[PDB]
């Protein structure tokens, strides 16, 4: 994990991308923190086709699954990190919850499938990058 | 954002 595997696609946080990812680039967006690359093998995940605003995600720092309620995707100002300058991030869904450096890449699921991936966090909020608009993944 |  750290990645969504759907079809012949690998979806990751843009700043966690590997060299192999960029070599096999299909699509990326700085403003969303998403990168998609191609795979040879068939992936097991399905992207959720819904507007669910609750689900379960895996927290890396805690090593646990947590149920969570999150807001609808929006433009959110995000402070400078060592991965980006201060900027607006789009399609970011926010939740109250525990959040640390290294939690990016945890997958958020509902009963319909994959909803998004931890991208940001801090000030008692976990920020998830929504992937449900990416219908071409399925 | 994250990833640390
Ligand atoms: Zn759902």
């Amino acid at each position: 994990s750290g990645a969504i595997y759907v079809g012949n696609f690998r979806v990751v946080n843009r700043h966690l991308a590997t060299h192999n990812d960029w070599a096999n680039l299909v699509w990326e967006d700085s403003s969303r923190d998403l990168l998609v690359s191609s795979t040879t093998a068939q992936g097991c995940d399905t992207i959720a086709r819904c507007n669910c605003q609750t689900g379960v995600y895996y927290c890396n720092s805690r090593r646990k699954h947590y149920p969570v309620s999150f807001s609808k995707p929006s433009l959110i100002y995000v402070e400078a990190s060592e991965y980006y300058p201060a900027r607006y991030q789009s399609h970011l869904m926010l939740a109250q919850g525990h959040s640390e450096p290294g939690d990016a890449g945890g997958i958020l699921r509902c009963q319909h499938g994959v909803v998004g991936i931890v991208s940001t966090g801090g000030n008692g909020l976990v920020g998830f990058a929504d992937v449900r608009d990416l219908l071409w993944l399925d | 954002f994250r990833g640390k």
